[PDB]
RNA sequence: CCCCGCCGUUAGUUGCCAGCGGUUCGGCCGGGCACUCUAACGGGACUGCCCGCGAAAGCGGGAGGAAGGAGGGGACGACGUCUGGUCAGCAUGGCCCUUACGGCCUGGGCGACACACGUGCUACAAUGCCCACUACAAAGCGAUGCCACCCGGCAACGGGGAGCUAAUCGCAAAAAGGUGGGCCCAGUUCGGAUUGGGGUCUGCAACCCGACCCCAUGAAGCCGGAAUCGCUAGUAAUCGCGGAUCAGCCA
């Protein structure tokens, strides 16, 4: 409880438990137990005090984690926001940014869809 | 020495040798459940035995080559009954009613283009 | 998330041309055909004319920039 | 295809990575099978002649 | 649209192949392709002597031309001096030292790619296709032959809506393997656009 | 899933390997 | 079949009942060819009939089969007007189908998170005139009986 | 122990041409150790059979290649002076290792 | 004609507690081809035999047989139809362009997104997901290559480096499966979209517009309206493997 910054995940495996963080997940989590030596299997109400210090220790001096990731993302995207830049611009108007194709298939950026009118002078449809 | 028969099975091969005694069998090297280890389907590879009252009266080894586990269970179920004709010829009356003899010639089928699957054909619309 | 493993490629005939402004000054518009080129420090300052298929295009390099690449400020499609 | 398109003849075809294919008996770029050299058309045309030896029709 | 090729269909029995060699992955190509110029070059030239297939073979290194023609004179010449430019016109591209042959032909009225050719001729030197047709598979007939078959395609007569016609006797099996069935075809290069012609010969079975 | 690039599942499919399917 | 009337297939028996019910049964649990655990599934809880109630599961089961087999049932049929439930006889080949699919399909709408469990329980409420098999059957039988009215176009 | 791996595209012309090349006797003038069947390596083709669109269409070629062993003991001299013209098969090709 | 099913003759640098000897206990070695196999050539099925119906052809069933009436799968598509498709594969009549309707580059586009459909993939989980261990394939491809095995690296991959022109070396792990363990019903240890970051490789070059690896992110989705598709048996369903094209790849 509290181990990273309010993150209270409590009551499964520590190791599933500490991806409840944000900047944390499978891999952190295995990690940072690894490195300051307590079982993965452990439930978190079954921790020694002293065990949740030698992790909070840890993960929240150990890397960015929670709003202080957030904050980072946010700004990293105004970032290319504020110059030109093309992703940038994907970004301003909420369009894929990998390179995906936009015909058809963008719904998870682009959102729900938008329809508008069909034909004017055409068959069925 | 022993008593040999072949005995095949969709894309697998068993070798059959038997010898008089116990009843102990021994698959490529292997106890034989620690090769068909808990396969509902392997006590069945055994039924010319079973149906000849050789139960405890033959010993089994052999090698088995191809295919699948499933696959190799059958070409066993030949060899073993293959060899136990050569052992004694008067058991084909007992033993071929019970099909065992027959090599089954069921195959996996050809894929054909413009199917997906040799016979799945690709879904269409507007009709 | 991207790639050039070591050589950092930088189209050259560009190259010899900014580094060959910085003997002296700043030439106002460069045309360059090569957006194909990575951005280095020494470009800062200058204004490079990128193509586009139709025009060049006057990008004001400054240095939040220094890593990018050319093509991506002079945008290719006209949508709405 | 067009004739001056078999500037493919370009054994300096300036960077490697501008080398392609065409069928050597009608041009045609696409399925060119380079076993043969031949593209996906002449290769059935030249094999119903009996002209490329070994080639049977296959069936299994 | 349906109907394969005969010889295509028959190339493993009852018909072998225009070039029998062989070849690795890094050679094959190669030689097949010379082997192609070989018989471009000879379907130029040697258009007049009449020649049905032209058969190749490789061995070490060489080659082995078999031009199979209906007049072996014209590719002859006098005493000799024809077939000597032709086997340098070829040992030139083919820098492998050739050696052309010439096989008769009896019968130009049997094999297929003649039969063909004559008919296609006859169009060009605008003959009565019906007829040029009917007799054809006459004058196979009666060579000898169990059956036969011509078809032109289309613009007969200049046609402004391409035909097609047809015209054959005997017997003339496609989808029996056991057959030998001749198959040429013969362009038709006219004054108004092109027409196809095929020849079908059946002669004898097993 | 044979979706999740980071499983290996995930990676038969895409008949690659890495961190989570070692080669050998 | 617009032809022959198509024979039904004989299974193989089973391999520690002898039984080609039971066979049957082991199929229908099988999803995606996967028999060996369909097996693993049914024999999992066949030891569970036990474990809960001293009678042998060859039994229980044939016993719940038989609660669940239908004795009339009706299929629509196309009439000069409309359409029509025509109550029907069941061929004792379709009881056979339709009572085992219907176990099969009752056990996995039931809440139990283990498969055997899943069987076993509705294998017994089966064989004991109860659980959701044997609803979906007197739900049958009414509907048969429900129609009596159009059982004069009897196919 | 010359051995000599012998290929081609026709099974007809290596069997009758490797049954050629066994020749001071069956085993009564050097010692021959059977012509050796070695499996057929087969490489096909698929295409589209018309020119334009039709993908569903496809017809099959294949381009087998067979080959076969011999091997000799005892590379006596005399025997190996028979290798000279002693030959029919065109599109058969040969290699010989010791 | 081909392939698959049973059997033989020929054939032994692949195959063997067959049977022996030697064991670094690996078919490893001596050894043998019997077996499996490899691939050439044969045999074998004909309603021939049996009972029943039939005028016959045949139909029903029964023996024996690996297989029984078309044993199983391919190749194979009649006279003709659709003035079907395709002048952009290729030919080809006519028509048109001829310092441009021809040609060469560099950059862009064919990947544009408010939308709509087709085909698919991956799912919504416990007959499941994960991790570890352990086992059985067929068909292929490889020397501007396949790359065993070592070292750096979490890894993609880099360095080094054997064997293999390949039944002999490599791709190669098969995967479902089996043993053990984790999860406990949850938008979850389900699902892996999206996006941030760091990186490997191929290529002159990865902005537009590449695949792969690692960290973080962890979207919709709890089985789908009206409608509608496939399949009758080694079939559907499900599981992986290979190849063509190809530097690399959107498979
Ligand atoms: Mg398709
Ligand atoms: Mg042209
Ligand atoms: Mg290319
Ligand atoms: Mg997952
Ligand atoms: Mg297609
Ligand atoms: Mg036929
Ligand atoms: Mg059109
Ligand atoms: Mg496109
Ligand atoms: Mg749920
Ligand atoms: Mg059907
Ligand atoms: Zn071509």
């Amino acid at each position: 409880a509290r181990i990273a910054g309010v993150e209270i995940p409590r009551n499964k495996r520590v190791d599933v438990a500490l991806t409840y963080i944000y900047g944390i997940g499978k891999a952190r989590a295995k990690e940072a137990l690894e490195k300051t030596g307590i079982n993965p299997a452990t439930r978190v109400k079954d921790l020694t005090e002293a065990e949740v210090v030698r992790l909070r220790e840890y993960v929240e001096n150990t890397w960015k984690l929670e709003g202080e990731l957030r904050a980072e993302v946010a700004a990293n995207i105004k970032r290319l926001m504020d110059i030109g830049c093309y992703r940038g611009l994907r970004h301003r108007r909420g369009l894929p940014v990998r390179g995906q194709r936009t015909r058809t298939n963008a719904r998870t950026r682009k959102g729900p869809r938008k329809t508008v009118a069909g034909k004017k002078k055409a068959p069925r449809k | 020495e022993q008593y040999y028969g072949t005995g095949r099975r969709k894309e697998a091969v068993a070798r059959v040798f038997l010898r008089p005694g116990n009843g102990k069998v021994t698959v490529n090297g292997q106890d034989f459940n620690e090769y068909f280890q808990g396969l509902v389907r392997a006590v069945a590879a055994l039924e010319p035995l079973r149906a000849v009252d050789a139960l405890g009266h033959f010993d089994a080894y052999i090698t088995v080559r191809g295919g699948g586990k499933s696959g190799q269970i059958d070409a066993i179920k030949l060899g073993i009954a293959r060899a136990l004709v050569q052992y004694n010829p008067d058991y084909r009356a007992k033993l071929k009613p019970l099909g065992f003899l027959t090599r089954d010639a069921r195959v996996v089928e050809r894929k054909k283009y413009g199917k997906h699957k040799a016979r799945r054909a690709p879904q269409y619309s507007k009709r | 998330p991207r790639s050039l493993k070591k050589g950092v490629f930088v189209d050259d005939h560009l190259l010899e041309k900014v580094l060959e402004l910085n003997a002296k000054g700043e030439k106002r518009l460069i045309k360059t055909w090569s957006r194909r080129s990575t951005i280095v420090p020494e470009m800062v300052g200058h204004t490079i004319a990128v193509y586009n298929g139709k025009q060049h295009v006057p990008v004001y390099i400054t240095e939040n920039m220094v890593g990018h690449k050319l093509g991506e400020f002079a945008p290719t499609r006209t949508y709405r | 295809a067009r004739k001056a398109l078999i500037e493919k003849a370009k054994r300096t075809p300036k960077f490697k990575v501008r080398a392609y294919t065409r069928c050597v008996r009608c041009g045609r770029a696409r399925s060119v099978y380079r076993f043969f050299g031949l593209c996906r058309i002449c290769l059935r045309e030249l094999a119903h002649k009996g002209q490329l030896p070994g080639v049977r029709k296959a069936s299994w | 649209g349906n109907k394969i090729h005969p010889i295509g269909f028959r190339l493993g029995i009852t018909r072998d192949w225009e070039s029998r060699w062989y070849a690795g992955k890094k050679q094959y190509r190669h030689l097949l392709l010379e082997d192609q110029r070989i018989r471009g070059l000879l379907e130029k030239e040697l258009y007049s002597a009449g020649l049905a297939r032209v058969d190749i073979e490789r061995a070490a290194d060489n080659v082995a031309v078999t031009v199979h023609v209906a007049k072996p004179g014209v590719v002859i010449g006098r005493g000799g001096e024809r077939i000597r430019v032709l086997r340098e016109e070829l040992a030139k591209l083919t820098g492998k030292n050739v050696a052309l042959n010439v096989q008769e032909v009896q019968n130009p009225n049997l094999s297929a790619p003649l039969v063909a050719q004559r008919v296609a001729e006859q169009i060009e030197r605008r003959f009565a296709v019906r007829r040029a047709i009917k007799q054809a598979v006459q004058r196979v007939m009666e060579s000898g032959a169990k059956g036969a078959k011509v078809i032109v395609s289309g613009r007969i007569g200049g046609a402004e809506q391409a035909r097609t016609e047809w015209a054959a006797q005997g017997r003339v099996p496609l989808h029996t393997l056991r057959a030998n069935i001749d198959y040429g075809f013969a362009l038709a290069r006219t004054t108004y656009g092109v027409l196809g012609v095929k020849a079908y010969i059946f002669l004898g079975e097993v | 899933g044979k979706g999740d690039r980071r499983t290996r599942r995930g990676k038969i499919w895409r008949g690659t390997y890495g961190k989570y399917r070692p080669r050998k | 079949a617009r032809r022959r009337r198509a024979e039904v297939r004989q299974l193989q028996p089973d391999l520690v009942y002898g039984d080609v019910l039971v066979t049957a049964f082991i199929n229908k649990i099988m999803r995606d060819g996967k028999k060996n655990l369909a097996a693993r599934i049914f024999y999992d809880a066949c030891k569970i009939i036990q474990e809960k109630t001293g009678q042998e599961p060859l039994k229980v089961f044939k016993q719940a089969v038989e609660n669940v087999k239908p004795r009339m049932e009706v299929r629509s049929r196309r009439v000069g007007g409309a359409n029509y439930q025509v109550p029907m006889e069941v061929s004792p080949r379709r009881q056979q189908s339709l009572a085992l699919r219907w176990l099969v399909q009752a056990a996995n709408q039931r809440p139990e998170r283990r498969a055997a469990v899943r069987i076993a329980h509705e294998l017994m409420d089966a064989a004991e005139g109860k659980g959701g098999a044997v609803k979906k059957k007197e739900d049958v039988e009414r509907m048969a009986e429900a129609n009596r009215a159009y059982a004069h176009y009897r196919w | 122990k010359i051995r000599i791996k012998l290929r081609g595209f026709d099974h007809k012309t290596l069997d009758a041409s490797a049954q050629k090349i066994v020749e001071a006797a069956r085993r009564s003038g050097a010692q021959v150790s059977g012509p050796i069947p070695l499996p057929t390596r087969v490489r096909r083709f698929t295409v589209i059979r018309g020119p334009f669109k039709h993908k569903d269409s496809r017809e099959h070629f294949e381009l087998r290649t067979h080959n076969r062993l011999v091997d000799i003991i005892n590379p006596n001299r005399k025997t190996i002076e028979q290798l000279m013209t002693l030959d029919l098969p065109t599109g058969v090709e040969i290699e010989i290792k010791t």
